[PDB]
């Protein structure tokens, strides 16, 4: 039971330690869409100004 | 001197006749190019929001 408790404790830590990780890194992934949609738009106007 | 003078002013006649006749056409054709620009820049615009 010590051993069991141990790595029940240790693999919840390691499974809230990269439950962190994906909300972060899904944040990351909803601001580099973001930014791809603004260069989209303004790389749209900008190529057609020029025109 | 009187025939040279009637020939002159046919010749003045000819051109008259002309230059009115170029001026209109010139206005339709000015008014049809203006719109010809305004309509060049709507499609301009509609391809902006489409592409």
């Amino acid at each position: 039971l010590a051993d069991s408790s141990a790595q029940q404790k240790a693999v919840e830590r390691r499974a809230g330690d990269l439950n962190v990780a994906l909300e972060r890194a899904l944040d990351r992934i909803r601001a580099l869409e973001e930014e791809a949609d603004g260069l989209r738009q303004r790389h749209a106007g900008v190529d057609t100004a020029r025109a | 001197i009187q025939a040279e003078e009637r020939e002159v002013s046919a010749r003045l006649a000819a051109a008259e006749t002309a230059l009115g006749e170029s001026d209109a056409r010139r206005q339709t054709q000015d008014a049809a190019l203006e719109d010809n620009a305004l309509e060049i820049d709507r499609l301009r615009n509609a391809l902006l929001q489409s592409d």
